[PDB]
């Protein structure tokens, strides 16, 4: 349509180099809290017992 | 040229569809440029640039206008398929073309 874009094959590559030096921290308080709560939520939604 | 004859075959397919739908000689057969880009995209390959493949398709159509099979694209990006195509690719000629293409494929093996 007259405009360039970045295919996925470049999305991944740029995700690579810019995670070499100073990638954002994952092991954190917030990530553990979020997975805590998500594990809480998903479990309560599967077993259909009312 | 072979790549031109491929587009000729595609045009002839569209023409037979239109002809068998509306009958023979009823008004004029028309096709939109949109429908022709995908068809070639199967064979000629995809260069990942709509501009370049559009230029390729327009160049092919222009080279076919030199043979009198199609008009040039008009305002709505549509092209009339001149009825002369019905004679350029008919049973006998298609049979000869198929034989030659099979011979080429056999050589390739």
């Amino acid at each position: 349509d007259g405009r360039i874009f970045a295919t996925d094959a470049l999305e991944v590559a740029i995700t690579f180099v810019e995670s070499l030096d100073n990638r954002f921290m994952t092991s954190t308080a917030s990530r553990l809290s979020t997975v805590q709560r998500e594990i809480e939520n998903l479990e309560t939604r599967l077993n259909p017992n009312p | 040229n072979l790549e031109q004859s491929l587009l000729v075959a595609i045009l002839r397919q569209h023409f037979v569809a239109w002809e068998q739908e509306s009958g023979t000689g009823a008004s004029q057969a028309q096709i939109a440029i949109d429908d022709l880009l995908p068809q070639l995209q199967i064979y000629l390959g995809d260069p990942g640039s709509e501009s370049k493949e559009r230029t390729r398709l327009l160049t092919l159509l222009d080279q076919l206008k030199g043979h009198g099979l199609v008009t040039s694209p008009d305002a709505h990006e549509r092209i009339v398929i001149r009825p002369i195509i019905a004679h350029l690719a008919d049973p006998i000629n298609l049979q000869a073309l198929l034989a030659w293409l099979r011979e080429q494929i056999a050589q390739q093996t």
